[PDB]
């Protein structure tokens, strides 16, 4: 069950795409 | 002119039917066959090839039933009621009266049937369904006169 | 009308013949035969004249007696088998078997003998072997008797179950290659309860009855054939069998197969095409409840998970958790439900490796599949979500966003080196096709060209992929979509793998009108029978021929 606690490259990319999508959906919401 | 080849095949037909060796008519049929000049060798073939022993097969079923615990007199009563059922279905008064005019004396089997009480019941049930038949009125009187 | 009569001292037709032949007094012989072989009831002798006088044949009297008495005796055998104390019960029926069995080939009496064996838990083995020796006795006797034969002649059992297996496997192949291409219904559409009504699995259920020993033999057959052929459909049948006895409440088997509760739980998930959290956690407990020293039940839990219907439900469930982890903005490592599906899925996909060389350990879970591969999968989702919203936004200006058509090299490496990464990637491809996401599909199709174990060319994935590709049937007019699927994917493997040849032709036949005619003719040439090919692709290539000449009348 052992995983290193730091995030991998692909994980941080995922979290970046997550935030990129949050912004887009907020901007879509208003304008 | 002569019948001979028609009669022959009329007889060979009966010889082919199931268990014809058991039939009372077989003696009459064999005489018709030979008076019409029938060769005999293939008659033994037909009678034995078409023997199934239905009647012996009834004996077997009866003893099997009895061995499994049926009371014997009860298998006997089923068998007797089947004879009784057939006789009531096909009862012809003219045939019965023929028993009488074929000989003034009665046949031996009539006085023997009467000793069994199931056969007397059959004659009583016959005497109602056909009240104005002569052979039954005679038979009921024979029973009474006992 | 047969020889067995002599066994009981009763004359038959040959006895009659020898009696009449060369008889010095034939008519006397006949009249004696008549009295010795009639119904032996003295009270009849006086009344039979009365019947003779009416011309009624003795045969009609004897036959009608025989019908009643025979039916009464059949009824009595049923009565004796559900009555009284056991040893009196079966003693009467055994005695009747010893009497009547020598008459078993007489047509009129064979039903009596059959019925008596039918109601005897332990027909004596002498009788059983005499039944087994004669083909028409054996074939025309009750399954209660057959089970007693099968229980002690495995090879005969096997000869009975082999043609049923053969039919089953052929039906599964016909179903994956039926030219019924549809997004409404496909191979995985019928419920477990529906599938368990099929004629092979019902016949196998009837052959087994409640006999644990027959059930073990059927398990053994399926294991052997699974090992020898690697055909995963034998796993479905092992599940369907145990579940059939479950629905018939056959406790004599279900309470002693340690995979029973597992299979029952897994069967509900299959019916919903989803493993919810509760049944997942129950599956986990059966897994964790494998006691040391009985580790080979792992092999059998694996086989039941190797059920394609089970695989399909786990993969569908995995792809659903990714989809709703994107909405929750959570990484795979932080979803315990997801790790559980992966554990079950890995076992199913490893079943044959386990049975092969009996190492009964759960497979090692690859850390990087959870931290690197599944994250790249969800990125493709988030990408596609971002593209959708990028279009609903104004002032595209310069660079109206181009759909990302890039595959990280590490992705395809996982696809070509890891059973489980390949599998869930395949199902993520099945998902976007079903969504007719032409952009996502064209992005992922490259890099399906080389996959672990040629999994992207398996019959199951290709049956579902081509079925889902009907939802995109119009796109086949454009030729770079057409060549992306044929030249970029199918024709990659169609010369080397026969079934890919078959699937490709089966997709063309379904899509023939929508495909640009000059491309149709080119594809037709590229899919010609290679001379060393089998009957199936030859008949399919012919079907193309007639459809392409019938379309020319428009």
């Amino acid at each position: 069950l052992v995983i290193p606690p730091g995030m991998s490259e692909e994980e941080e990319a995922l979290q970046k795409k997550f935030m990129k999508l949050k912004k887009k959906k907020k901007a879509l919401m208003a304008l | 002119g002569e019948d001979d080849a028609e009669v022959q095949q009329e007889c060979l037909h009966k010889f082919s039917t199931r268990d014809y060796i058991m039939e009372p008519s077989i003696f009459n049929t064999l005489k018709r066959y030979f008076q019409a000049g029938g060769s005999p060798e293939n008659v033994i073939q037909l009678l034995s090839e078409n023997y199934t022993a239905v009647a012996q097969t009834v004996n077997l079923l009866a003893e099997w039933l009895i061995q499994t615990g049926v009371e014997p007199v009860q298998v006997q009563e089923t068998v007797e009621n089947h004879l009784k059922s057939l006789l009531i279905k096909h009862f012809d008064p003219r045939k019965a009266d023929s028993i009488f005019t074929e000989e003034g004396e009665t046949p031996a089997w009539l006085e023997q049937m009467i000793a069994h009480t199931t056969w007397r019941d059959l004659f009583y049930k016959l005497a109602e369904a056909h009240p104005d038949c002569l052979m039954l009125n005679f038979t009921v009187k024979l029973i009474s006169d006992a | 009308m047969f020889a067995g009569l002599q066994d009981l001292g009763v004359a038959n037709g040959e006895d009659l013949k020898e009696t009449l032949t060369n008889c010095t007094e034939p008519l006397k012989a006949i009249e004696q035969f008549q009295t010795e072989n009639g119904v032996l009831l003295p009270s009849l002798q006086s009344a039979l004249p009365f019947l003779d006088l009416h011309g009624t044949p003795r045969l009609e009297f004897h036959q009608s007696v025989f019908d009643e008495l025979r039916d009464k005796l059949l009824e009595r055998v049923s009565a004796i088998a559900s009555e009284g104390k056991a040893e009196e019960r079966y003693k009467k029926l055994e005695d009747l078997l010893e009497k009547s069995f020598s008459l078993v080939k007489m047509p009129s009496l064979q039903p009596v003998v059959m019925c008596v064996m039918k109601h005897l838990p332990k027909v004596p083995e002498k009788k059983l072997k005499l039944v087994m020796a004669d083909k028409e006795l054996y074939r025309a006797c009750a399954v209660e008797v057959k089970r007693q034969i099968w229980q002690d002649n495995q090879a005969l059992f096997g000869d009975e179950v082999s043609p049923l297996l053969k039919q089953y496997i052929l039906e599964k192949e016909s179903a994956l290659f039926s030219t019924e291409l549809s997004v409404l219904h496909n191979f995985f559409s019928p419920s477990p309860k529906t599938r368990r009504q099929g004629e092979v699995v019902q016949r196998l259920t009837r052959m087994v009855g409640k006999n644990v020993k027959l059930y073990d033999m059927v398990l053994q057959f399926l294991r052997t054939l699974f090992l020898r052929t690697r055909n995963v459909h034998y796993c479905t049948l092992r599940a369907e069998l145990l579940m059939s006895l479950h629905d018939l409440d056959v406790g004599e088997i279900c309470t002693v197969d340690p995979c029973h509760k597992f299979t029952w739980c897994l069967d509900a998930c299959i019916r919903e095409r989803f493993v919810d959290s509760k049944r997942a956690r129950e599956l986990q407990g059966f897994l964790d409840g494998v006691k040391k020293g009985q580790e080979q039940v792992l092999g059998d839990l694996s086989m039941i998970l190797c059920d394609p219907f089970a695989i399909n439900t786990l993969a569908l469930s995995t792809v659903r958790h990714l989809q709703e982890l994107v909405g929750q903005e959570t990484l795979p490592r932080d979803s315990p439900d997801l790790l559980l599906l992966l554990r079950l899925l890995a076992l199913g996909q490893g079943a044959w490796d386990m049975i092969d060389s009996q190492v009964f350990k759960e497979p090692k879970m690859e850390v990087e599949l959870i931290t690197r591969f599944l994250p790249m999968l969800m990125s493709f989702l988030v990408d596609d979500y971002t593209f959708n919203v990028d279009q609903k936004l104004p002032a595209e200006e310069k660079a109206p966003v181009s759909y990302p058509n890039t595959l990280p090299e590490s992705f395809t490496k996982f696809l070509q080196e890891q059973r489980m990464a390949c599998e869930v990637g395949l199902y993520y491809v099945l998902h976007i096709t079903k969504q007719r996401n032409k952009n996502a599909l064209l992005r992922l199709l490259p890099g399906l060209v080389e996959t672990f174990g040629d999994l992207a060319f398996g019959d199951i994935f290709l049956h579902l992929l081509t079925g889902n590709l009907a939802l995109l049937a119009d796109e086949f007019a454009l030729e770079d979509f057409c060549s992306s699927l044929f030249d970029g994917f199918f024709l990659t493997a169609s010369p080397r793998k026969e079934n890919v040849h078959r699937h490709a032709l089966r997709l063309l036949i379904h899509l023939h009108p929508r495909v640009a005619p000059s491309k149709l003719e080119a594809l037709q040439k590229a899919l010609e029978p290679t001379g060393q090919s089998g009957e199936a692709v030859k008949e399919l290539y012919s079907q193309l021929g007639e459809k392409l000449e019938q379309l020319d009348h428009r």
